[PDB]
RNA sequence: GGACAUGGGUUAGUCGAUCCUAAGAGAUAGGGAAGCUCCGUAUGAAAGGCACGAUUUUUCGUGCCUAUCGAAAGGGAAUCCGGUUAAUAUUCCGGAACCAGAAGGUGGAAUCAACACGGCAACGUAAAUGAAGUUGGAGACGUCGGCGGGAGCCCUGGGAAGAGUUCUCUUUUCUUUUUAACAAACCACACCCUGAAAUCGGUUUAUCCGGAGCUAGGGUAUGGUGUUUGGAAGAGUUCAGCGGCUGAAUCCGGUGCGCUCUCGACGGCCCUUGAAAAUCCAACGGAAGUUG
């Protein structure tokens, strides 16, 4: 559950906020 | 049918520019057009540049750059000739200046 | 006005909030005009199947206004 | 780079050197539904299954990138694209991976063809 | 045949015109895909500013980054030069088959960009690295 | 009755004025003149700016470079169709667009190979940072002559609706057969590529062109007052009924030393060579610069 959950980045760019997951 | 001018500007010249339309409803009308474009100059030769429209000058701001541009040095200012030529007589007149450098340095 | 060759796009401008009003338009030679009002343009579609003009108009969003030819 | 086309016509998959899976609803729009710029290395080769609701791409990083994709004949059903499976473990030889990918016509079996003369059917 | 691997040139026509290159390897006999006397070179897209006694590290490093290109020219279009520059690491890594295979093209793109890294540090060819003026 | 009396009537982001400059007017600096006032317009003027900085002796340092008025025929941002009143319409009404300015938002694009790729090339692509400075273009241009293209008009062969004529003749005489701005896609004298041309060829109505690359072949660009569709047939028009409503039709083509306008490529003419400026765009330059 955890690859698929990390791995989900459709068509967002913006939206995607892996950022925070990369920090916090 | 016969027409009148849309305007109250008489006296046919050169901003006042009809052009003969149907109408939907079967009329015989002017319609007020403004003057043609007019494609870039060259800056060297002064032919026109190749690649960009005939607008007027305020109309050339709703462009993209590319549009209003040629992908190479001058592009938009110098047509592939007068490049071509500013290209080689710049490097020829550079080995020139060096030959004569290396010439009288002794 | 604007032509929309695609039905789906047809359905994402009816889904966008600009959307007003909508009319379907049933011509002589049996082919409907889907036209869309939206803020700027008046979005056309020309759905000359039957078939597929009906699902299309059920397939309209139950808040759009949808007004008869 | 390459293009798949789905079985009932109204749908294209373009494979493309900028890493990107493109997908296309004919139906939507000439713009792209949507686009996938998962792949590392420039993507090589994109293959829908000709009966099961699964495609592939095979780019030159050596993984294969495995998709489920539904399609429903409905206006409202946009087609749902998801992420199903990364196959890895293949070589890349001069900078090139997964040249080509095949689907089996009747099972979820995927051939790839790597840079090293080996062939991969995973099932 | 004074066009050959390792040779610097001048681009006259295209995109890239103005801009200096190397004789990568040329097809003066000509090819089916190019049916004239073609030769690819590789070339400084982007020159590597001017730098100072002064600026950190830092600002060095990234003024003296620099982009190449690779690109299949017509001799036509070339303008050959006197100055020559050659390196063994950019020999033999093209051919036909780099440019049909993306990645390779890519991949040779970032070799010359790297090659031409430790050239430019090491102040070879000042000249090739110097913009022309035109 | 344009007379007399009483009321009513002119609706604009898009049409003009306003903006710009022209010839020319006209302050200021100055100098004349007893003065009214005259001359003068970047001149014998200290005629204003812009940027950098741990904040500098918490009393500022370091750099870098011209009024105004004057055009309802000149230049110039952007609107079309149908309808509507007793009288107003590109202004109102319905429908459909467009321009400029402003802010952030959404989607996409570039970027840890900082500021995109493709095409041999002409150059193309939905994007694709660019300060000071400099430079280029557009705006922006005579007159005449034919040639070619388009649009409207004129003309014309059928079809369909009514109408005129009908002693006789006339498959006919006439009318109606309409499609705007705007939006999208499409569309070949200049330029490029290969190739090297005399037994010289190509070619216009008009004899220009070619080893400074002809012919030929293949490309690139320019691109509507063109075609196809959206607008848009629901409109407008024509006819048949009904008591506002209901039925139909609004079709398919030709032609040209034709007319008006326009566009294109040319030719002629000058001891005549046939505006400026506001605005607008581009280039060169390279300042700055997992998140951002």
């Amino acid at each position: 559950e955890e690859k698929e959950a990390k791995e989900l980045s459709k068509m967002m760019m913006s939206n995607k906020q892996r950022k925070l997951y990369s920090k916090l | 049918q016969r027409v009148t001018y849309r305007r109250r500007l008489a006296y046919n010249t050169r901003s006042n520019r009809t052009r003969i339309i149907k109408t939907p409803g079967n009329n015989i009308r002017y319609l007020h057009i403004k003057k043609l474009g007019t494609i870039p100059r060259c800056g060297d030769t002064g032919v026109p540049l190749q690649g960009i429209p005939a607008l007027r000058p305020r109309e050339f701001a709703r462009l993209s750059h590319n549009k209003k541009t040629v992908q190479r040095a001058y592009g938009g200012c110098l047509s592939a000739n007068a490049v071509k030529d500013r290209i080689v007589r710049a490097f020829l007149i550079e080995e020139q200046k060096i030959v004569k450098q290396k010439l009288k340095q002794l | 006005p604007r032509q929309i060759s695609d039905i789906k796009q047809f359905l994402e401008i009816a889904r966008r909030k600009d959307a007003t009003s909508a009319r379907i338009k049933k011509n002589t030679n049996k082919d409907v005009k889907f036209k869309l009002r939206c803020s700027k343009y008046l979005y056309t579609l020309v759905v000359a199947d039957a078939k597929k003009a009906e699902k299309l108009r059920q397939s309209l969003p139950p808040d759009l206004t949808v007004t008869e030819v | 780079s390459s293009l798949s086309v789905h079985s009932s016509g109204d749908h294209v998959i373009i494979g493309s050197y900028d890493k990107r899976l493109c997908w296309f609803d004919l139906d939507f729009s000439s713009k792209p539904y949507k686009n996938l710029r998962y792949h590392s290395r420039a993507l090589r080769d994109v293959s829908y299954h000709p009966s099961l609701p699964l495609f592939c791409s095979g780019s030159d990083d050596g993984d294969v990138q495995v998709f489920h994709g539904r399609v429903y004949s409905d206006l409202l059903a946009n087609p749902l694209i998801v992420p199903l499976k990364i196959l890895r473990n293949h070589k890349v030889v001069d900078n090139v991976g997964v040249l080509s990918t095949c689907w089996h016509p009747k099972e979820a079996w995927l051939f790839s063809a790597g840079a090293g003369g080996e062939i991969r059917m995973w099932t | 045949k004074i066009l050959k691997p390792g040779k610097v040139a001048l681009i006259t026509r295209g995109r890239f015109a103005g801009k200096k290159v190397v004789i990568l390897q040329a097809i003066d006999q000509g090819s089916k895909s190019h049916p004239f006397g073609h030769a690819v070179v590789a070339g400084v897209e982007r020159y590597p500013l001017k730098v100072t006694k002064s600026m950190g590290a830092k600002r060095i490093a990234r003024r003296s980054r620099v982009k190449p290109f690779i690109k299949v020219v017509n001799y036509n279009h070339l303008m050959p030069t006197r100055y020559a520059l050659e390196l063994d690491n950019l020999k033999g890594l093209i051919t036909a088959d780099t440019f049909k295979e993306p990645t390779q093209r890519s991949a040779a793109r970032k070799t010359v960009k790297k090659t031409f890294e430790e050239k430019y540090q090491s102040g070879k060819s000042a000249w090739f690295f110097t913009p022309l003026r035109f």
